[PDB]
């Protein structure tokens, strides 16, 4: 479970 | 360089092509051709060029990754010796990644971040500005890591500091910038509590604003909403 | 050339280090530079020069059917005229994708082919100028044509007959130029009824052999068996 | 639902 970053 | 004999118009519309291929290295070289062009960026050139960016340095730090893991294992107590060639080739992927991040930082000095007036495209900017800088921090090991980590922060910084006075709290630039400072707090600057506080902040206020949304504009935001929660479950 | 310098069982290491990275293009140059060194390859090596080429290329593949097929619609009666855009970067694309099979060619002409004595490592190489030949010809318009089909027959037939003679029904490397050639036959020669007969002789023979075998070859060739049965579902 | 071919 990777954390989110935000993607475009 | 190589693209400055192609039109605007059609590196554009080359990106728009290379996005649907999944040739985002290919995309990425066209948005780089269209912002040395000189001209400032739309809206939905400015996704184009983070969308290319993005996928390409998203491969290089998960390779990056995968090496690094398989570096660390070959010096603990009991591993064979190998030889250098997974410091090598850990390092020639480390060298790659940094060399797009000091490409697109490089763009943005020259000459985007200057020309952009309006909050939504200054705040884009320095939120680009933040995650090169973060990419080249998750790799910096030496004794410049504490002033790249200190740039990634400044970039947030002054990203959050526009968006909180120009851009309501359910703005998607606004929210997208939250999620990645935050993460930038969990995992780069050790500050985990930072983190989880910018997180719930965040989200909370963008929930009081959702009444004032369209359904389009209340999909977007919540979206985003969705991965900050999703972090604040994962580290709590 | 590049990979001149470094040591072939470093650049083995490497390429496996590339494969789990999923660094395919570093894998190629790793193997390229491997083959260049101009001793044979082990059954592992051939394995990993395939895997690096097929990934290369199969991502150039795919890239190409989606711009063929924006071409294709952008052609049709109604359609807005664009521009040059789309078939210049179809042709980048696809000159690009020429070159890594020219590459993978001429690394089985100079000198794989004719050093590879044992039926297994020759059947492997003349498969693989087979699938080159037949990635050309998946592109080819033009007065060539013909030719690029009948070099991709060619080594498909001289595999197909030392595989007869030399291997047994059940070998994974017959039963994969088999499913290959099947689908030359299906999609580049215009002989449907050629590549049903061949799949279904191939597995029905390979069926026959089955038993002969320990568990772990067992499973090895029913697998690629299931693969011409999908074939044989999908075409009747 | 496309075509198999061998993937090493
Ligand atoms: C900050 C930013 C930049 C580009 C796109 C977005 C966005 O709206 N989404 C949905 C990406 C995930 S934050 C945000
Ligand atoms: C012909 C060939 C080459 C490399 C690998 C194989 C193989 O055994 N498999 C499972 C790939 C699918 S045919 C075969
Ligand atoms: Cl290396
Ligand atoms: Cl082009
Ligand atoms: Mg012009
Ligand atoms: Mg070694
Ligand atoms: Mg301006
Ligand atoms: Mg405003
Ligand atoms: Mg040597
Ligand atoms: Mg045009
Ligand atoms: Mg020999
Ligand atoms: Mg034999």
């Amino acid at each position: 479970r990777r954390r989110k970053s935000c993607q475009a | 360089g190589a693209m400055g004999s192609m039109e605007r118009a059609s590196l554009i519309q080359k990106a728009k092509l290379a996005e649907q291929a999944e040739r985002y290295e290919d995309m990425a070289a066209f948005m780089k051709g269209a912002v040395e062009k000189g001209e400032e960026l739309s809206n939905e050139e400015r996704n184009l060029l983070s969308v290319a960016y993005k996928n390409v340095v998203g491969g290089q730090r998960a390779a990056w990754r995968v090496l690094s893991s398989i570096e660390q294992k070959s010096n603990e107590e009991g591993s064979e010796e190998k030889g250098p060639e997974v410091r090598e080739y850990r390092e020639k992927v480390e060298t790659e990644l940094q060399g797009v991040c000091d490409t697109v930082l490089g763009l943005l000095d020259s000459h985007l971040i200057k020309e952009a007036g309006d909050a939504e495209s200054r705040v884009f900017y320095l939120k680009m500005k933040g995650d090169y800088y973060r990419y080249l921090a998750e790799v910096a090991t030496g004794d410049d890591k504490k002033r790249i980590i200190d740039s990634a922060r400044s970039a947030y910084q002054e990203a959050m500091d526009i968006s909180k006075k120009e851009m309501p709290p359910t703005n998607p630039i606004r929210l997208g910038l939250a999620l990645n400072f935050s993460v930038f707090h969990y995992e780069i600057a050790n500050s985990p509590e930072e983190a989880i506080s910018l997180a719930k902040t965040t989200f909370d206020e963008a929930m009081a604003d959702l009444h004032t949304l369209s359904e389009d504009s209340y999909k977007d935001s919540t979206l985003i909403m969705q991965l900050l929660r999703d972090n604040l479950t994962l580290w709590t």
